[PDB]
């Protein structure tokens, strides 16, 4: 019974990890565009 | 047309075979859809053998089609 | 029985909060970008 | 021409063994155990499709049977028309 | 460690703990300092059987000096238990962060001794590297350089060890430094992942497949890494795409869809070209269409399937039947495709076949010659390919007969005539048709 809950947490961890990867990429792209204008 | 209408006819035959398979064996079909090209001299014997083999599924209970083209 | 389903919903909600944190990272990047502009202004 | 002038389509369930030779596999069925030794016998890779309702499935099956009959008649007429011209069995007109 | 949640990892940890020995015996045998051995024994009793706290450094130093296999296994089991313990592990992590030598000793102990002991030591090293302070690029490179760890991960027979290694690598892949280390070690990591995916496409296996998919997604998160992997593992990408529909697990399907999308993401180099090549060679468009019509239990999986279907539709918008025939000829494979059956394609593209000094005809003749050379096997797939090639050659000869001389000069006519000796009835009929198209009626 608890295995399903543990499996669901692992799936959510991948979603959080994927979101973190997307957030870093989006932040880098936004910063790069602003830095070029500042430069 | 002899190619296009034939291809469309074979598509209709395949769709009808899938519909018959899902109607007979339920969903999912999981039916071993196979095409057998019996020689002309033994078409009747091949049909009789197929009818005999299809009895385990109990027109024959198993989905069977006859095409002469 | 129903505890696993509730935990699954809670885990999904946690991912949504982490997904919502992407906008915060973008906002933080804007502040980080402004830091570079301030540093460049100091060089000027 | 081709290897054979007739084709037989079978959609038996994979989990069901042939009645004539119980315990036989697909290869045995294609062999003399449940066939006459057809060389060109091979599986038909029908694609997947939406299932729909059971009554909808029956209606679709009836419509497919009617369409198959109509298009078989049409293909017969087209074959007769093609055989009615001598240029069909040549490479003329590209 | 996070990877310890797996059943195989738990079994490996239990096996390692079964081979553990008391530190008092090691102290008696002069294998370790008495105080350090007593501290290690107290820590083991507190963890799995009073925490050692700051006394973990002397215990680790004694374990490094202890060359006994049983002592090393006991030390690894104690470290794993401390890491799993809520109260313990934090002090060890802090000591490793402050003292990199402890991390170096743990990495050296990894992939050493018995399989269970090696797995426990590797799990401890990964848990130490999980901390941001203790994480280091040099440590990751040293861990990747371990030949024993690579062999254990690639060990198909050692399913538990391979699954544990895959889970540990996937857990470590979150760290960007470990991501770069994995990119460096891709030359050896990729074949193992491809073999695991192929075996899965043919429980512990489900967990291993999920870990491999997570590692693939983490590797494909970077655009350069994904672009490099896609080119070097196009067959692996096609196999993963097929297994996405083949597999029934929602999590595995979602992971495969995400991995495919990352490779097809616009951030990758030649993203449009890669997507078009995948949709052409691997028949990705019908698979994506079927998946869209299918149902999944994950909303993220549904969104990924929708995105993949949209990308495939965009790629196929500019596709053409002649392009499909060219791709099939380049792949040197044929299965009686509808372009080879419908007269429309063989009529419209007939002029293009003779273009570039009949380059398409020459390629078809070369493929037919290769099939004739390889026709001794008389395989069903080989026979089908030979029949399709013969039909294509007959069509390209009957239409635009100017290529008959080119085929005769290239030896294609001689090969077709010699192919009439093939025992296959379909091959015999194709050869008879080709002969009739040559001079017959």
């Amino acid at each position: 019974q608890a295995f399903i809950r543990k499996e669901a947490e692992e799936k959510a961890k991948e979603i959080q990890l994927k979101a973190d990867q997307e957030y870093e990429i989006e932040k880098t792209n936004i910063v790069r565009n602003e830095t070029n204008n500042i430069d | 047309a002899y190619v296009d209408v034939f291809i469309n006819w074979f598509h209709i035959k395949a769709l009808r075979v899938y519909v018959e398979s899902v109607l007979r064996y339920g969903l999912p079909p999981h039916f071993n859809i196979k095409i057998i090209a019996v020689p002309p001299k033994n078409l009747s014997k091949c049909k009789s053998e197929l009818i005999d083999a299809f009895g385990f599924l109990g027109y024959e209970p198993f989905v069977m089609y006859i095409i002469n083209l | 029985e129903k505890e696993a389903h509730e935990i699954v919903s809670k885990a999904r909600k946690y991912r949504q909060d982490k997904l919502k944190q992407a906008k915060t990272d973008a906002a933080k990047e804007i502040d980080s970008y402004k830091i570079q502009k301030d540093k460049e202004l100091k060089e000027f | 021409l081709y290897t054979a002038n007739d084709f037989i389509l079978i959609s038996l369930p994979q989990n069901a063994q042939p009645v004539t030779a119980p315990g036989s596999k697909t290869d045995s069925w294609f062999n003399e155990t449940l066939i006459g030794g057809r060389a060109f016998v091979s599986d038909f890779k029908i694609p997947e499709f939406k299932i729909g309702s059971l009554d909808t499935l029956i209606v679709e099956s009836e419509e497919l049977s009617k369409v198959d009959n109509q298009i078989g008649a049409s293909i017969g007429k087209i074959i007769e028309i093609l055989q009615g011209l001598n240029e069909t069995s040549t490479n003329a007109y590209r | 460690k996070i990877l310890m949640d797996s059943t195989h990892f738990n079994e490996i940890r239990s096996i390692i703990r079964s081979r553990s020995v008391a530190w008092d015996a090691l102290a008696r045998s002069e294998e370790l300092s008495e105080i350090d051995a007593s501290t290690a024994k107290a820590l083991e009793s507190i963890l799995v059987k009073k925490v050692n706290g700051k006394t973990l450094i002397p215990l680790i130093h004694l374990l490094s000096t202890s060359d006994n296999e049983d002592c090393k296994k006991s030390v690894q089991n104690l470290i794993a238990e401390l890491l799993s313990s809520d109260k313990y592990g934090d002090d060890t992590v802090k000591f490793f962060q402050e003292d990199p030598k402890q991390l170096e000793q743990l990495f050296d102990v990894s992939l050493k001794g018995d399989f269970q002991t090696v797995l426990i030591s590797g799990f401890n090293v990964v848990s130490l590297l999980v901390q941001n302070g203790l994480h280091n690029v040099k440590l990751v490179e040293k861990l990747l350089k371990n030949n024993n760890l690579i062999n254990i991960l690639q060990n198909i027979e050692q399913m538990d060890t391979c699954y544990v290694c895959i889970r540990l690598l996937q857990e470590l892949a979150v760290i960007p430094e470990y991501r770069d280390v994995i990119w460096l070690h891709e030359k050896k990591f990729m074949p193992t992942l491809f073999k695991i995916l192929q075996r899965a496409t043919d429980h512990l296996g489900i967990q291993l497949q999920y870990h491999s998919l997570l590692l693939i997604w983490l590797l494909t998160f970077n655009p350069v890494f994904a672009n490099e992997l896609v080119q070097k593992y196009l067959s692996d990408f096609l196999d993963l795409l097929k297994l996405v529909k083949i597999t029934i697990k929602e999590k595995v399907s979602r992971l495969c869809i995400s991995i495919i999308l990352q490779c097809c993401s616009t951030r990758v180099k030649q993203h449009k070209k890669v997507i078009k090549q995948l949709l052409l060679l691997g028949n990705a468009l019908p698979t994506v269409q079927s998946l869209s019509e299918r149902k999944y239990s994950d909303e993220e999986l549904r969104q990924d399937i929708s995105n993949l279907k949209e990308i495939l539709e965009n790629e196929y918008q500019e596709l053409t039947s002649f392009d499909e025939y060219v791709a099939e000829l380049d792949s040197k494979l044929l299965c009686w495709s509808p372009p080879h059956v419908d007269n429309g394609f063989w009529s419209d593209n007939i002029d293009e076949f003779k273009k570039d000094n009949y380059k398409i005809f020459r390629q078809l003749i070369e493929l037919l010659q290769a099939k004739v050379r390889n026709g001794d096997v008389n395989a069903k797939q080989e026979k089908i390919i030979i029949q399709v090639a013969l039909n294509d050659i007959t069509h390209v000869v009957e239409l635009l007969p100017e290529s008959i001389d080119v085929l005769d000069k290239t030896g294609g006519k001689a090969d077709i005539m010699e192919l009439l000796n093939h025992s296959d009835s379909r091959v015999k009929y194709e050869a008879l048709k080709a002969t009739q198209a040559i001079i017959g009626y």
